[PDB]
RNA sequence: CGCUGCUGCAGUUGAAACGCCCGUAGUUGGCCCCCCGCCGCCACGAGGAAACGGGAGCGCUCCAGGCAGGCCCGUUGGCCCCGCCGCGUGGGACCGCGCAGCGGGCGCGGCGCGCCGCCGCCGCAGCCCCGAGGAGAGCGGGCGGGGGCACCGGUACCGGCCGGGGACGGGUGAAACAGGAUGAUCCCGCCGAGACCGCCGGCCGCGCAGGCGCCUGCCAAGACCGCCUCUGUCAAUCAAGGGCGAAGGCCGGGGGCUAGAAGGCGAUCAGACACCACCGUAUUCCCGGCCGUAAACGGUGCCGCCCCGCGGCCGGCGCGCGCGUCCCGCCGGCCGCCCAGGGAAACCGGGAGGCUCCGGGCUCUGGGGGGAGUAUGGCCGCAAGGCUGAAACUUGAAGGCAUU
RNA sequence: AAAAUGGAUAA
């Protein structure tokens, strides 16, 4: 089931069956905003964010308490990651693993997990140039992958 | 082991083949 | 391109001649002289054989001692790693 | 026709298991096909029971005793009778006898 | 992935059925799945059925008095010409007089009784008795 | 799994078929054409041949008898087949460098029965039938 | 004991994994903590998996946990 | 002849899931958004050569025939079929593909409409489905013979010692060859070497398989679970291609203890050049290469979903009890028995069940038994060989599970 | 510890 190994787990995150803002203790709405985005410029990532509201403030879902997604009400205000987080992320974790196989070629284990780790990048990387999401001309190189990532 | 014995002897028929094939070639 | 299908590509100066295995081992003790290394002390990649064990950073100038046709030979990548830690056991 | 469902071996989820030797035969069978009975008894043959003890100067020594595990391999144990051929209703119940 | 929602969902109802399971459930819920049904319960072959709109995959309630055999889908769904509406009931019906073959035409989703009277022909969706 | 199971297969279906039909031996030895050039007989109901000696070839174990058969040279592609004289006392009429006609055995061209080494037989010596020299009906 | 899909026990629902609900949705909610100077409501999440620090302090109030998050300090139950 | 399997094949053992993974062609894909275009489509048409197939009538004497015939419809000789992915009219279910503001006026746009405009004109609710028991992610929490690199102990075995010290010592089925008064075997204190990680070691665990178990240190990695985190279909399965792949082999360095292909040797018998001893090279070990195979096995492809009780283990993860490493379990696995149910049966039953009452998707592979993985044509490899892969020809059985 | 063999053809 998992996308690289034959596992079938189902250890899932949960929303609201009613969808309704907040009656614990909610912020006002352009308030939320506003602080979602002052966290961005402190460099918070979108999942951080979500996560953040969770334990410090009164919601999980942003989307109920506000009226739109994490990265939809962060993008108006020009706070959407240029390189969309789903692809930064594993981005950052490829170079990791370079890094370790550069010193010794022994490991195989290793490389195994870049061959697969490398492989979603291109993959979601497709999915993002068509949506436009990503620009045609970018485009992951193993070598390069370091300048892309700064 | 009766099966490999026979595929051993194959394989040396097939390998005489190809030695004599280079003499008459 | 492709100017040696096979990695006969340093060893295509011996030509025909020679031997297969003969030019075998050549194609990896000669792609290590002509290849650039790197300078301990500046970390740029110019290191080449000024002649044999002779080996100068052509950028830092510095020269350094080294195995025969690679800076790093792997017997001493051994004894250094063993004299760094014998040389703590004393401190 | 499977004789045994465990194909006669406990190998589950490995696919390799360490191989050692019988003690006799010194075949190599992996761990998984192998009679492994654990043996404790008394150094001097229990016949010598207390004549040692009688013999033995210091007060209250107990008789050395060994702890070794005895891994066979299948084909010495049956000629070894340490395991019989049982009937095809015999096989599937275990509880060691 | 669940290629078909409708083939998991019929087998769910039969394999019911056959443990009696007067109550059964349906996981994932489709308009076709519910247009399927109320062609059942219409007929009788299934006695009613709902479903529980949580905010995600809908999940269904069918309800069978219990007089259920078969009811299973045809994918590949082959259009089927007018004419020849029979050679697909000769191979999935269980006798001329009885049964249904659901089947879609544009007028709207219709069992093999109303396409002939209408002489029309569509893709087959399933057959259930 | 036949699988495949696409609107849209058609073409992988089609061609599994073509592919996969021709293991069939039946079908192979049918539409391959190694036997339409193989058969000594051209794939002919029956054809001419000259007599090039008389063998006799002992019949399986099981059953013991010297089947008597011609060796014949078909006039067509000079292939050097063996027929077997039919029924009883048929070699007394034939004669060796005599024409002879041959057809099969009735198998599809196997042995029939106990013929070690024999897949043809002759309806015809010299022009007149076998079966007619048999019979009586026509003699040499 | 007649019960039917339709209409299933509370418990049995809160019994199964959140997903497997005739109406799945979130296992967790928000239980409160006490700080100084606080005896009124000072909710956090239930699970929280990160840091949560004392309002207006330094230290943090809610151990880290895969699961519910633990507290080193007085707490109070659910929603007050 | 469901012996070709679209309807409608079989792949656990009869023949056959490629060792596994990555993956582009293809091929296949959740849910949802009545009410319009382009599809595919759905129905009906029109127009497409008769023969021919059928088909209405008509006694060639029957008929196979024929368009005849009779005091007859303008007497006939019709009629349905050329299938036709072509071309029209209709209808919108399923099924795909639709980025993009709408609007009024000026426009009766030089016989009516249009286009490109032209603006604010305040008209329009202007414009974020949902969050898959699909994934891609995020954090936390533990789990593990999972991988690399070092660091690294322990005995064993073998070789060299020194103090004995006193005779045969191995060796086997019984022996024999070797070792010994050059003091053997035996002990005990060493010393050198390389391998190996015992017992714990398992219906244990972990890895994508092959496989994986000394000590610490060190990096990167992985499922699973928890989850009021994040996107938002990014999915499935695979040609071609890319990686990995026990053991043995092989190439270039090294090593070198023990086993030990070959080789010698003893006994062994008719002969054993086999089995059992004894000696031993390659090999085993290591680092960089190739090779590409296995009874690579669960002889069971890969995702998907429902499916009955009793269980054991294992990893998180909860709720009550007295409060325990309890009890009920919730999920991911590891397994034993098995209710249906299936099958020729052995038997699978967390499928080999939900099939002749046959149709979720993707991929491979087989078609009686030999010849035959053979020949050749490639291609890859240093080779050894691997992958693809014949035919002529033969034969009646070969073969599965069972019962006596 | 040492033990190899048994024509074909029907019964």
């Amino acid at each position: 089931g998992r996308m690289h190994s034959k596992g079938k787990g189902i250890s899932r995150s949960a929303i609201p069956y009613t969808r309704a803002p907040a009656p614990w203790n909610k912020y006002t709405p352009e308030d939320v905003c506003e602080q979602i985005c002052k966290l961005a410029k402190k460099g918070t990532p979108p999942s951080r964010i979500g996560l953040i509201l969770r334990d410090q403030f009164a919601i999980g879902q942003v989307k109920n308490v506000t009226g739109s997604k994490i990265v939809r009400i962060l993008k108006a205000k020009g706070l959407a990651p240029e390189i969309p987080e789903d692809l930064y992320c594993m981005i950052k974790k490829a170079v990791a693993i370079r890094k370790h196989l550069e010193r010794s070629r022994r490991d195989k284990d290793s490389k195994f997990r870049l061959i697969l780790v490398e492989s979603r990048i291109h993959r979601l990387a497709r999915y993002y140039r068509q949506a436009r999401r990503l620009p045609p001309t970018f485009r992951y190189k193993s070598d390069q992958a370091a300048a892309l990532l700064a | 082991m009766r099966a490999k014995w026979a595929k051993k002897r194959m394989r040396k028929l097939k390998r005489k083949r190809r030695h004599m094939k280079a003499r008459s070639k | 391109m492709a100017k040696r299908t096979k990695k006969v590509g340093l060893t295509g100066k011996y030509g025909t001649r020679y031997g297969r295995a003969a030019r075998k081992q050549l194609l990896k003790i000669e792609t290590s002289q002509k290849a650039k290394y790197t300078c301990p002390f500046c970390a740029k990649d110019k290191v080449r054989r000024t002649a044999c064990g002779i080996w100068t950073c052509r950028s830092c100038s510095k020269t350094m001692a080294g195995g025969a046709y690679s800076l790093h030979t792997e017997p001493a990548n051994a004894a250094r790693a063993t004299i760094r830690r014998l040389r703590l056991a004393r401190e | 026709p499977v004789k045994r469902r465990n194909n006669g071996r406990s190998k589950y989820n490995c696919g390799h298991t360490n191989i050692v030797r019988c003690q006799n035969c010194h075949r190599c069978v992996p761990k998984d096909k192998v009679i492994k009975r654990f043996t404790i008894r008394n150094i001097v043959d229990n016949t010598i029971a207390d004549d040692v003890l009688n013999a033995c100067v210091i007060q209250g020594f107990a008789i050395p005793k060994l702890y070794n595990k005895v891994q066979y391999c299948v084909s010495c144990s049956i000629h070894n009778h340490i395991v019989r051929v049982r009937s095809r209703e015999d096989r599937k119940i275990r509880t060691p006898p | 992935v669940r290629i078909n929602v409708l083939r998991d969902a019929l087998k769910s109802i039969c394999n019911a059925q056959r443990i009696g399971k007067k109550q059964v459930i349906v996981r994932p819920s489709s308009k076709v799945i519910i247009e399927f049904l109320q062609l059942m319960q219409k007929n009788g072959y299934i006695s009613d059925f709902a479903v529980v709109d949580n905010h995600r995959s809908n999940r269904i309630v069918v309800n069978l008095i219990g007089r259920l055999n078969k009811a299973g889908v045809i994918s590949p769904r082959f259009d089927i010409p007018a004419n020849d509406i029979e050679k697909w009931v000769v191979n999935l019906l269980p006798s001329r007089l009885f049964g249904h073959i659901i089947l879609t035409t544009s007028q709207g989703i219709m069992d093999h009784i109303e396409a002939q009277h209408r002489q029309i022909g569509g893709k087959v969706i399933g057959y259930f008795y | 799994m036949s699988k495949t199971s696409g609107l849209y297969t058609a073409r992988k279906l089609r061609t599994v078929r073509r592919v996969n039909r021709w293991a069939d031996k039946k079908y192979r030895k049918a539409h391959l054409g190694t036997w339409l050039k193989a058969n000594p007989l051209e794939g002919a109901c029956m054809a001419r041949g000259i007599v090039t000696q008389k063998i006799g070839i002992s019949a399986k174990q099981p059953n013991s008898a010297v089947r008597k058969a011609v060796r014949v040279q078909l006039t067509k592609n000079s292939k050097k087949i063996t027929a077997f004289v039919p029924r009883d006392g048929s070699i007394t009429y034939i004669d060796n460098n005599d024409e002879v006609l041959v057809a099969g055995f009735g198998r599809a061209g196997r042995a029939v029965g106990d013929i070690p080494g024999c897949r043809f037989k002759v309806i015809k010596v010299a022009g007149i039938g076998l079966l007619a020299l048999f019979l009586r009906k026509r003699e040499k | 004991m007649n019960v039917d899909l339709l209409y299933p026990d509370p418990v049995e629902e809160q019994r199964k994994h959140k997903l497997k609900r005739l109406v799945q949705g979130p296992n967790s909610y928000f239980l409160e903590i006490k700080c100084a100077g606080c005896q009124d409501i000072v909710v956090v999440y239930s699970h929280a998996n990160t840091p949560v620090f004392c309002p207006g302090c330094t230290s943090q109030i809610s151990i880290p946990t895969g699961g519910k998050c633990a507290f080193t300090s007085q707490v109070e139950r659910y929603r007050q």
